[PDB]
């Protein structure tokens, strides 16, 4: 989209209709005549541009009444009320801009956020830059999360996010302006290659695909519009119904053989109806004529009987003989009739070993975008972000993702080798207590305002607790962490000296011999300059390669690169990594996902602060104290890294307005 | 894109585990059911087929061209009398009986000769039987 | 989660 136009797009805003969160602050606008809303959507719409086009300066207030023209700059305490706003919900003013007001001398109220993790220094660069004093708790030696680059020498590799899922209106368009990002597109060819080591025959590729899709579809309606949703008590996963749905089209192969090869008795017992009164007239002549013979055996003269007895055992002889020309004439439709409903039989299989071996490699893509086994996705909500795709194609970083959380640490605060051990969050305050990872020994005491948890799902769902919770969470919280999902996939990187694969494709499959086995090294990535190749092990394979070493996989590696490139141009690597993110100690897995008996609610349950109760009985219900952030908890946007940019932007704005108060609201 | 669920289809396949392999086995034993029966009819048939060789061939007897007459000359009144006494009614039976005669004085024949040859009389001799 | 996919996209179900 274009202008004033795009701007609201590009900032996932509805650019004709004033959203819910708008409406929260402006109940007065949205209440209000139909006219006044056009003013302020265009003010938003123009001032989301303004910073949009320039996102490496400040856009202050007055800044922004300047360039904005009449009548719209005729009333400015509303074009104060909306640059308010957005500067308070990241729409404007976040990521590394510089400053045009700089800082406040002396800060205000005290924020300990845990985790250095993408949302972790989403809100501290926010928290920060309203003047609040933040501090940063990480229990790694680095400041990534889940986003993890190797680097050796010249190679790059992540073994965490890779891909931005497209700029159409991904926030992350807005820091790869701000951060050198050298951003590489990513070429959707993916030549598919079987177990043997060579490529699947275009028409097969084409057939499978297309089915796969046909039965992934067939679960939407069977989901959403047949209702299967539960079974024997029980949630459906998407990996269930997809199979229930494989049955009831293993089923109709053979209904269709069974329908077609009853039409072939159909005929075959009139043809045997037909040749019975066939021999039977065939029989019915043998006499006749034998009879009409013996008539002709007298001699004429003969008297007028005995000249009947030819002409009658003539005429009876051409009345019987009639009737067999048309019964072997109808005979003759039959005979070709049969010869073609048996020359067009059905489809002989359903899908053939050959054909399902590849029909696995499309669910094992799935359980690559879910980090989880089908088994567990949840039938219904699995796909339900599905609305807020970024259009445009994918791309990746080739100087690394890691390049953007650094950038995103500069200025900030951050402890490192520093594991947040219990939150204790009271009605006057925050303390959180830490150790140091390296000596497990110095004890650190944090007090605060507030805390802001950007702590991985896997770690809040760990048995026994890496972290206490002082009080505990209430149950309500609780039982949305064990319900939701989160999932496992790994990655092991492939570093040679000469580029032996095709250069100029990104990405490649292989197929898997087993059902079992088809999350294993599945999918391979070139993407960076320097010789790298990369490859996925993600489905049930995720979990079970942690359990194995190194070696063993870049052996199963090499194995599949050599079949499918030839052993001779497949070197030994110069450098190798594998991942181990469900053994990860500050992970415990690898990005969320809608577990079955889950809904995308939990993930909002997941992001509704914790009030402590009142310290004093009947003292006033306090404040919240205690805040989630991070990647499991913004449901328009799980398991990727701008859904985590996000989920930071949006409680820093949820922790400013509630102790800093929010002026724009009158 | 394309799929065809109803839902009665479902059930059986989701009642229980083994719900699934177990309405597909039937469907293949009475596969294995259908395509033996076709064996069986289908060489039933193929014995029915070669005692049916040679077709009715050396049993055919020529045309008989005769263009057809007016007057009845005594012989073929009394093929006519035979023809009633055993083809009934069939008008066409009759006719290639006596051969000469077309079917419409087969029809006349009855009328105009009903008196003298009683074919009241032989026509329901020929109902009894 | 399917927004994840950016090789074989599927689609069968997306509205
Ligand atoms: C293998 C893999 C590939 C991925 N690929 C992509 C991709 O291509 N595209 C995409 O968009 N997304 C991708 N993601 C997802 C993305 O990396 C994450 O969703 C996001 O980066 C995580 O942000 P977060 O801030 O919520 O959590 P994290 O980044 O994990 O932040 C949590 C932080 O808290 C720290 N921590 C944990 N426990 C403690 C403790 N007790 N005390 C102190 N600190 C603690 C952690 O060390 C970490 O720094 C991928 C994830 C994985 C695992």
């Amino acid at each position: 989209p274009s202008g004033v136009e795009g701007a609201a797009f590009q900032s996932r805003l509805p650019h004709d209709r004033m959203t819910s969160q708008e409406a929260a602050c402006f109940p007065d606008i949205i209440s209000g005549p139909q006219q006044t809303q056009k003013v302020f959507l265009f003010i938003r719409n123009r001032t989301l541009q303004l910073w949009l086009d320039n996102p490496k300066i400040q856009l202050t207030f007055e800044a922004t009444l300047q360039q904005l023209e009449a009548p719209y700059n005729s009333d400015t305490v509303l074009v104060h009320r909306v640059h308010s706003y957005l500067e308070r919900h990241g729409l404007i003013n976040f990521g590394i801009y510089k400053r045009i007001k700089p800082l406040p001398t002396k800060k205000t109220g005290k924020v300990i956020i845990i985790g250095s993790g993408v949302s972790g220094l989403a809100a501290a660069r926010q928290l920060q830059s309203f003047g609040m004093d933040v501090t940063l708790l990480e229990a790694r030696d680095r400041v990534g999360g889940r986003v993890a680059t190797f680097r050796k020498g010249n190679y790059v590799a992540d073994l965490g996010a890779m891909v931005v899922t497209g700029l159409g209106g991904n926030p992350m368009a807005v820091v790869s302006k701000q951060v050198n990002m050298e951003l590489a597109k990513i070429k959707q060819k993916c030549p598919l290659y079987e177990a043997n080591g060579q490529a699947v025959p275009k028409e097969k590729d084409e057939m499978v695909e297309q089915e796969f899709n046909r039965l992934l579809e067939a679960t939407s309606k069977l989901s959403h519009q047949l209702d299967f949703n539960v079974l024997n008590n029980k949630p459906v996963s998407l990996g269930q119904a997809l199979e229930v749905v494989i049955q009831l089209q293993e089923k109709h192969v053979k209904d269709e053989q069974i329908e077609h090869w009853k039409k072939i008795v159909k005929t075959q017992e009139e043809l045997k109806e037909l040749l019975n009164k066939m021999v039977n007239l065939k029989e019915k002549i043998k006499e006749l004529h034998q009879q009409y013979k013996e008539a002709s055996e007298v001699k004429p003269p003969r008297d007028i009987t005995a000249e009947f007895l030819v002409k009658s055992k003539h005429r009876d002889l051409t009345a019987l003989c009639k009737e067999y020309d048309e019964l072997a004439e109808t005979q003759g439709k039959l005979e070709e009739k049969l010869q073609e409903l048996e020359a067009n039989p059905p489809s002989d299989v359903y899908l053939s070993s050959r054909d399902r071996q590849i029909l696995d490699w499309h669910f094992a893509n799935l359980e690559f975008a879910n980090a989880t086994p089908l088994s567990t996705l949840s039938l219904k909500h699995w796909d339900q972000d599905d609305d807020f795709e970024f259009t445009g194609s994918h791309l990746t970083v080739r100087n690394g993702y890691s390049c953007v959380p650094v950038a995103l640490a500069e200025g900030l605060d951050i402890k490192l080798n520093t594991a947040v051990r219990q939150v204790r969050y009271t009605a006057s305050g925050c303390e959180v207590i830490a150790v140091n990872t390296r000596s497990t020994s110095q004890t650190f005491i944090y007090k605060c305002d507030a805390v802001l948890c950007t702590l991985p799902l896997g770690v809040l769902k760990q048995q026994p607790p890496a972290v206490q919770f002082v009080p505990p969470l209430p149950e309500w919280k609780t039982s949305a962490v064990q319900r939701m999902g989160f999932g496992n996939l790994n990655k092991v990187v492939l570093c040679f000296d000469r580029v032996f694969w095709d250069p100029s494709v990104n990405l490649f499959g292989h197929v898997g011999s087993t059902t079992a086995s088809r999350g294993e090294l599945f999918l391979f990535w070139n993407l960076y300059k320097a010789p790298i190749l990369l490859a996925l092990v993600a489905g049930e394979a995720a979990g079970i390669m942690e359990n194995i070493s190194d070696d063993v996989i870049v052996g199963r590696c090499l194995a599949i690169l050599k079949g499918i490139f030839g052993s001779s141009a497949v070197p030994q690597p110069k450098e190798t990594v594998v991942s181990r993110w469900r053994a990860d100690p500050w992970a415990r897995g690898s990005y969320s996902y809608v577990a079955a008996g889950s809904s995308g609610n939990d993930y909002d349950l997941m992001a509704q602060p914790i009030t402590p109760g009142p310290s004093i009985p009947g003292a006033p219900q306090p404040i919240p104290r205690l805040f989630f952030a991070g990647e499991h908890t913004i449901r328009n946007y799980p398991a990727t890294v701008h859904g985590a940019l996000l989920s930071g932007l949006r409680e820093a704005g949820r922790i400013a307005d509630q102790f800093l108060g929010a002026m724009y609201t009158l | 894109k394309g799929m065809f669920l109803s839902q009665e289809d479902v059930e059986a396949v989701s009642a229980n585990a083994t719900a699934a392999t177990t309405v597909l086995r039937q469907l293949d034993m009475e596969l294995v059911s259908v395509k033996r029966q076709i064996q069986n009819i289908k060489q039933t048939n193929s014995a029915l087929k070669e005692k049916l060789d040679g077709g009715i061939e050396p049993y055919r007897l020529p045309e008989v061209i005769q263009k057809c007459n007016a007057r009845w000359t005594t012989e073929e009144q009394l093929l006519a009398v035979q023809a009633i006494r055993k083809y009934g009614r069939d008008f066409q039976a009759i006719s290639d009986v006596i051969g000469n005669k077309s079917v419409v004085q087969v029809k006349n024949f009855f009328v105009n000769y009903r008196r003298r040859f009683n074919i009241d009389e032989v026509l329901q001799e020929w109902e009894a039987e | 989660a399917r927004t994840m996919q950016t090789a074989r996209k599927s689609t069968g179900g997306k509205a």
